[PDB]
């Protein structure tokens, strides 16, 4: 028949006190002695003290000494609890308890249903989100990726924790974990499982993990985890001829690796075949300053070598390895020695036939005999080496194994015929130094009028079985230089047919040049009435060109009729005949026998 | 359409003027200019000669000698539209030959030549034989 | 934070089988145990040791050994799930929590590691989580074991309710250290030990090198 | 497409004797040339006249050509190279080829010969005179 | 005879409450009313309330409301005041004021000794050390180092600062700091001086800095400041000719430096003398690991440069600055590898005109670059190794800046048409290894006879009366050596009257040359009849000479026509002369007979 | 923190000289200055602004000037040093702290700067201190200077005891930042400005580049 009967719940708030009855029947109130326990999750049942309503007589716990007061009443036969100052980790079940026999009041049987009491508030602070990656990537069968995300300081216990993806779509193989209390702040985390082929395949790059809380909801990315892959390559660095001054004649040798993603790698050097670890010291392998893009590593290895083998030209090879890769790089070489040379370089001035008709001074420089063609420079500068635009041109791979090239450059004509000199600069990896050439124009030069001939083959040398040979001779010029053109029909021959020699000097007639032109015809085409000119161009002629003439016929100045050709027969026969006759007749005159 | 009716020659004297003519059926103020071009598909811009004198772009080129010789092209053009341009009258030169007779031709010479052979056989053979018959039938 | 220590902290027993409730005192004292089902308020279950409690069945017995006090049930059933406690005097245990487990097949827990954040290292402390996910049975010895020196302390473990379609449970380990602490060592490993796995799981991760 | 004719030459002189050519730079698949001849300015007839020993014209598909072998003094004149093009009714011509057929003896001979000639005329015409007046006298 | 007794002084601690007595005498005590006022230290008086003795009416101040109870007993004449929930910020004195009159109360002139009350003197938080370092080397006279401790998160006022160095000897020249109070704890300083020549002499790194306190001592050691000085070794590398890659080829130099000693150096990249700052890359200083010694330090310095700008020759200059002292280095792309004695040496061949002219085969060693010749020997080595006698003679003067020296021995005609191995060797006491030229001509290049056409010159050239040009064409001689020389009467004709061309490769057959030559004649030795002949040797020939004859009258224009036209005049003008002599013997003879 | 307000934080005199203290009230009522000697209680020397309490020397003597009152003594002694402050009802001033000054030849302040330290940055807030040992003539005016940007609040002042021997007096200004704070400047100056310089001193220190 005992039962103890308590008030309802209360929800109180910090620093306030809360009042809770706890009324007894079925028994003597003042025979048994009642006690107050509380029981809070997580923790262990407190008793707060016991009070004897026979006198009054009460003994609260030393914790709970000063904020805890116990009162009862005989005549209602129900006790009262008192707890002033209030705080959050006061909210529990309050619970009073009698003992089964007044002997013994520890043996707790009769309980009451208990009154919770919630405290809200105390210290207010909001959950930080963490991001959480996997640490070890596990060479077993993980056809799935874990990934984390931990939430800390947060004062409350209530947490929802979500996934989504960047397409806003939600993950449902999330994992959430229990909350912890650490140093009076409960943290939790939440770990979801995505497939590896979605985070190897699809394009986000994160996963957004969102955290609810009643302070105030909280996101945070979670980056998968992956990393760029190319970080593989090296390069070698050597000290010039004077560099190697460390004491007696020595130095060190720098070898720089670079453009590394995944951090593992192995560094080291080599030497004729043999592993080298004398004189190594190796550097950390620390972050490139990139603002964005993949988050590759860099790394400088340093060899203290020797000069003795340098004199020898032993070999050094840096070499590492990477993602299941070897590199390899084997600094040596005396700045590429002597005895490989063969370079060609042609610097071609502009003609004054080309000025003059495309109106264009395009200085050229030829380069031929190269082996390559990544490193070749070719680079025009005028005279007070102010470097004038060019326009290199690769191509031509010949049947010889080299390959041609040819720098353009563009000028003013006042500049070019005012003397200017300029500096064709070809410089390749081949060569071990610059190849320079210089053109100008011979300003100090005079005019003079060349003078054309066109001359048949050969009287009747080359005309008996084939293949006549005409040349068209121009004489006198002085500035050194022409241009002579074959046509045939009235339309230029071609290139390909006829040879045009360079302006040599002359026999005695100084001051001026001559040059040829021979063109070669099959001498059925000879005999046959077909003409042909040529036309030069030269810049001292009162016209800038000209053009001569020969086709089978030496000339003629008649009109083919004043030259009686239809009448000399006649006159021939007849004279002939009367001749004859007169041949007769004076035979009969000096026969005659007159008395 | 005066082109293709131009002279397609000169014939000239050395030291001599040389008449050039540009018969153009345009509107009585075509800028013409007088080029010297080369033979066919040149390559190489003509030489431009200067404007007409004045009547209908008459040219005059005066004291004609070898350097001379060539084609000789107007290209009347009215306005602003495209020229349109004569074929050419090629210019030749030659020293005319004089003659000491009174020229007489050539041919005109060999018939000539026979006709006083064939009388001066027959007035040779005539009087003689008559004068020689004569005397001996008087002896 | 008391004299009266309990040994099992939660106990995932099937409906059938015996659970064993251990508690040591080191004082002169009448021991009692108490159920507390969920929501409702405790009920005392065995008193002075080993009398029984009016309405407590049979099944429910309690020895006393020394100083050392065994509560065991003999018949698991709907109503003896719960929270057990035991209580000297005025001070009590941090009780017993018995809870179902449906049993299923033995399987392997994935075992896992998460190294600090960097957002969180620079910025008070940091965390070194064990995620052990797919595990079908629930009792699991994950040390932390940092540069081979078994920690004790510094660990939090987690352990979420039984999933109801593949009866399985997942376990976390929170390792919470200092970052003047942690820098002193790199190898850092959790010892995951179950039944499902023949030899104890060694997944460790190398600090910097990763 | 029917490109304008161009004909190559504008003026020959050569010597009696010699062949001659002359080329009509045509549009290809327009028509058959056909050659036309003027001995002045004034109007031209169809040179049908081309016997089958010396004129001779042919085609290579983008130019025509007339070639004249033996060349005498009555061949002067003006060729040209009317080609009736077919996409309308009309008909292009070139412009002209003046030949002017040259002979032999240089100038020197021929003022040689005209000398010669002279002397030999008056020689005979002053024996012609003096023949007529011999006989006359003598038979008074 | 007014005088204000107070209680004595008691000693609490927090949550506990005190109580003081305010007895007054020499007056009627309910006609002046009393105040309390507690006096703290380091702020200013705080009045905490008054008392009306006469009702007991009070009036306690709101900062101290609810936790300060004022009592009185009128008939003892004593006041009571009574503070509960004491904190530490409660400490101070407590003294009883009474105004001069009734009237006004707030000109308290009575005013008893006071109860001092302290609470939780002693520090309970540990101070936090840091050492102090100082900041800015002060130039002005700086013979003492100022070197500081700092002590943080102390609780109350107890901090007792001791200075030791590592030999524990302990150091008098230290000034503390007053307490200073910040966030509710207490920040104290200490400083100590030390001289220059102890810290730069004595082997103590760092000095003890002792903070003592009733929570705990603490110890913290401060850094000596100031180090020594160091100069920073430079090192600049170059990359060889094979560490250039990309489109736009480019690659690394460095400059290494180290042992720079404060904190402190400055590098900076040159081009060509001009200061640049595009693309060089300069990794953060950090300090070098020495086990021992003074703390050295190291830098790196990156700079990019084009190949095209790297073969350009230009310089590339590593300015660095260190206390003031500014160190540069150069690098450029510099070989100068090979010796610059007698280097040059050319064994030109016998051409053909030497076999022609001279009947033997010679081989000319030349060697140039020679700057003395007493030691040079040059000797001619066969294919099977066997030597001929050479001879010598050593150009003098300055014909090229440099002097040279001919080496030549003469050998069968047979030995070079075989095209044995010949070998020339230069030896020079100045030339390390005796420099080795060869020279050999087998070939299998195809002997096709040339073909020699001799031209008149043109009749257009001969009517000026100036000159005339004789043309004699060799055309189609496969290999390109020929020899033609002029020939007036018996006799050769100089060689500066004509100007023979290059052979020339043939147009219209390949593998076959041809060459010009050009004679000109004053056009009256041409009109007189003289006749020219052009001697063409060759090896193709049949007795390796040829010869054509062109004399003025030879040939030329055919025109048969033309030889009918003037035999038929010829004809015409005989048949004319016969036809008139025989008219002159008719006449006559006929007139004779007449006559 | 209240309507009085007491200018005289410090006062460095000697026996002889003429003392200054000024309290301005922005209230109606009569005001009051107590003089509280070290040890002894406070004694009522000027009240009702200008009226002189009994038992007081009339070298003292006070003035109204509006709402600022003035209390000035002819002639410093032995017993006339301690602490002064001026009371208006239940609000008094902050106190003047009146203490002896040995007079001696004008000293250079020997201007110093510390950088906060590794450590100290690491954990928490960071600390830029600035000593000037050997200063005669207390009185100094220094200004920290933390990008040419006069701050004001954050300084923390503090002088020690007058040198028995040198009679030379050291302060240092501790100046107190945040450590997200701190990195907005690297340069750090504190103008001391004294009777013994020509040009106030400007030691500073830069950031980073030591
Ligand atoms: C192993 C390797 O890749 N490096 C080689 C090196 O051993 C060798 O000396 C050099 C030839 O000089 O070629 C490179
Ligand atoms: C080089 O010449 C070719 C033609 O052969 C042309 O296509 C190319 O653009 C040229 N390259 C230049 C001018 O850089
Ligand atoms: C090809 O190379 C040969 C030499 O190997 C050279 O003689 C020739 O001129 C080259 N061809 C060219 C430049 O077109
Ligand atoms: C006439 O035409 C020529 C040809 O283009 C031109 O150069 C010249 O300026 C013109 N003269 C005028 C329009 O007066
Ligand atoms: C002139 O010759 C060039 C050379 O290619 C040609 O393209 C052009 O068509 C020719 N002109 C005529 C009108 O045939
Ligand atoms: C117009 O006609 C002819 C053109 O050849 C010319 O002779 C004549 O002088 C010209 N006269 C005028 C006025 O243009
Ligand atoms: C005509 O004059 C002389 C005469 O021979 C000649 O030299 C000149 O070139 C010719 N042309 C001109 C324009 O004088
Ligand atoms: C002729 O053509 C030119 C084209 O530039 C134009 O500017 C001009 O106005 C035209 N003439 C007239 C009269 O409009
Ligand atoms: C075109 O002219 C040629 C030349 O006579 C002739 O052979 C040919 O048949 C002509 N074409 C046609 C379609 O009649
Ligand atoms: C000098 O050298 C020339 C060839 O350069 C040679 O003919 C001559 O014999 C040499 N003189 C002596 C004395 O050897
Ligand atoms: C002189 O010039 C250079 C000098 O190095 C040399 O190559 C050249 O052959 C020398 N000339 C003669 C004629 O010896």
């Amino acid at each position: 028949q005992v039962q103890l009967v308590q008030s309802g719940g209360q929800m109180k708030k910090p620093g306030e006190s809360m009042r809770i009855s706890c009324r007894a029947s079925g028994y003597e109130f003042i025979d048994c002695t009642l006690n107050w326990i509380r029981l809070a999750p997580g923790k262990r049942p407190e008793w707060m003290g016991w009070l004897k309503p026979r006198g009054g007589a009460v003994n609260y716990a030393r914790p709970l000494q000063g904020r805890v007061t116990m009162t009862r009443d005989v005549y209602s036969d129900t006790a009262f609890l008192e707890l002033r100052s209030l705080t959050v980790d006061d909210t529990a079940v309050y619970f009073c308890t009698r003992g089964k026999n007044c002997d013994y009041n520890w043996d707790f049987e009769h309980w009451g249903r208990g009154t919770p009491v919630i405290v809200s508030s105390g210290s207010a602070s909001a959950p930080t989100l963490f991001p959480l990656v996997s640490c070890e990537n596990s060479p077993s069968d993980t056809s799935s990726v874990a990934v984390g995300c931990l939430a800390q300081d947060f004062l409350p216990d209530s947490i929802t924790f979500s996934w989504k993806y960047k397409n806003n779509s939600d993950i449902s193989s999330t994992r959430g974990f229990p909350s912890v209390l650490r140093g009076g702040k409960y943290a939790a985390t939440s770990q979801v499982l995505l497939p590896s082929k979605d985070v190897m395949q699809g394009t986000d790059e994160h996963v957004v993990c969102k955290v609810q809380h009643p302070n105030g909801n909280k996101e945070k990315n979670v980056p998968l985890p992956v990393i760029a892959e190319l970080p593989p390559k090296v390069s070698v660095f050597v000290p010039p001829r004077d560099g190697f001054f460390g004491n007696p004649r020595k130095s060190k040798l720098i070898c720089q690796a670079t453009g590394f993603s995944p951090r593992q790698i192995q560094v080291s050097w080599l030497r004729e075949g043999k592993q080298v670890g004398s004189g190594v010291t190796t550097d950390q392998v620390q972050a490139e300053a990139k603002e964005s893009g993949p988050t590759t590593y860099k790394v400088t290895s340093t060899l203290t070598i020797k000069e003795s083998d340098w004199l020898g030209q032993s070999m050094f090879t840096c070499r590492v390895d990477h993602r299941g890769l070897t590199f390899q790089q084997n600094a040596s070489s005396m700045c590429v020695p002597d005895q490989d040379t063969a370079i060609r370089v042609f610097a071609i001035p502009p003609s004054f036939a080309s000025i003059f008709l495309t109106k264009s001074t395009k200085l050229t420089c030829l380069v031929t005999d190269l082996t390559t063609y990544d490193s070749v420079t070719i680079s025009w500068t005028r005279q007070n080496g102010e470097a004038v635009k060019t326009h290199t041109n690769i191509s031509e791979s010949h049947p010889n194994a080299t390959f041609s090239a040819v720098g353009e450059a563009s000028i003013c004509e006042d500049d070019w015929n005012s003397g200017e000199r300029f500096t064709c600069t070809v410089t390749h990896t081949d060569l071990p130094s610059p190849l320079k050439q210089t053109i100008s124009r011979p300003k100090g030069v005079a005019l003079h009028r060349p003078d054309v001939y066109l001359l048949p083959p050969a009287r009747e040398q080359l005309n008996l079985r084939e293949s006549a040979t005409i040349t068209c001779l121009v004489t006198g010029f002085s500035p050194a230089d022409v241009f002579v053109q074959w046509m045939q029909r009235g339309q230029p021959l071609s290139p390909e047919k006829y040879v045009t020699s360079a302006p040599m000097p002359e026999p005695q007639a100084p001051g001026r040049y001559f040059a040829h032109s021979i063109l070669t015809v099959s001498e059925e085409e000879w005999n046959t009435g077909e003409t042909y000119t040529c036309v030069v161009a030269h810049e001292a002629l009162p016209n800038r060109v000209t053009e001569r003439t020969v086709d089978k016929s030496t000339e003629g100045e008649v009109s083919a009729d004043e030259e009686g050709f239809e009448n000399l027969w006649a006159t021939a026969s007849t004279f002939i005949v009367l001749f004859l006759l007169s041949l007769f007749y004076s035979t009969t005159v000096t026969l005659f026998k007159v008395k | 359409l005066w082109m293709h009716k131009v002279p397609a020659s000169l014939m000239v004297s050395l030291g001599e003027d040389a008449h050039f003519q540009c018969p153009h059926n345009s509107s009585n103020n075509a800028n013409v200019t007088w080029w010297r071009v080369l033979h066919g598909n040149y390559t190489w811009p003509p030489e431009f000669l200067g404007p007409g004198e004045d009547p209908n772009g008459t040219l005059i080129i005066q004291n004609v000698n070898k350097s001379h010789g060539g084609i000789y092209v107007c290209r009347v053009q009215e306005g602003n539209e495209s020229y349109q341009q004569s074929c050419g009258t090629y210019l030749r030169v030659r020293q005319p030959p004089p003659r000491p007779f009174l020229d007489m031709g050539e041919g005109t010479k060999n018939r000539i030549i026979t006709a006083e052979g064939i009388i001066l056989l027959f007035c040779a053979v005539v009087p003689g034989t008559l004068l020689l018959f004569r005397k001996r039938w008087q002896n | 934070e008391i004299v009266l220590t309990q040994s099992p902290g939660t106990l995932s027993l099937s409906p059938g089988e015996t659970a064993i409730i251990s508690c040591r005192t080191s004082q002169y004292g009448s021991l009692a145990w108490y159920q507390q089902r969920p929501g409702q308020a405790p009920r005392l279950v065995i008193y002075s040791g080993s009398t029984r409690a009016a309405g407590i069945p049979d099944r429910f017995s309690g020895s006393r050994w020394g100083p050392d006090y065994n509560l065991t049930i003999s018949n698991l059933e709907s109503g003896d799930f719960g929270v057990y406690y035991c209580q000297q005097y005025e001070f009590f245990g941090q009780g017993t929590k018995v809870q179902v487990d449906i049993k299923r097949t033995v399987a392997a827990p994935s075992v896992f590691i998460f190294p600090p954040s960097d957002e969180q290292l620079k910025s008070g402390t940091a965390s070194v989580v064990c995620l052990l996910n797919n595990f079908y049975p629930r009792e699991a010895k994950v040390q932390w074991k940092v540069d081979n020196a078994l920690q004790s302390g510094n660990s939090q473990e987690s352990v979420t309710e039984q999933d109801s379609k593949d009866s399985t449970y997942s376990l976390s380990s929170t390792l919470t250290l200092s970052k003047a602490d942690y820098e002193k060592h790199k190898v850092y490993a959790c010892e995951v030990t179950h039944q499902g796995l023949s030899s104890p799981v060694t997944k460790s991760f190398n600090r910097g090198e990763c | 497409a029917c490109s304008r004719i161009w004909q190559s030459p504008r003026f020959i002189a050569r010597k009696r004797g010699f062949t001659v050519k002359m080329h009509c730079y045509m549009n290809s698949a327009s028509g058959n040339v056909s050659w036309l001849w003027k001995q002045e300015m004034d109007e031209n007839p169809q040179q049908l006249k081309l016997e089958k020993g010396r004129m001779e014209e042919s085609q290579n598909e983008s130019l025509a050509t007339l070639t004249i072998q033996g060349i005498r003094f009555e061949d002067n004149g003006i060729y040209f190279c009317q080609q009736k093009c077919n996409n309308t009714s009309e008909v292009y011509q070139g412009c002209g080829t003046e030949l002017r057929v040259m002979g032999f003896s240089t100038l020197a001979q021929l003022k040689q010969r005209n000398t010669l000639k002279d002397g030999i005329i008056m020689i005979q015409t002053l024996l012609i005179i003096l023949f007529i007046i011999v006989p006359i006298f003598l038979l008074l």
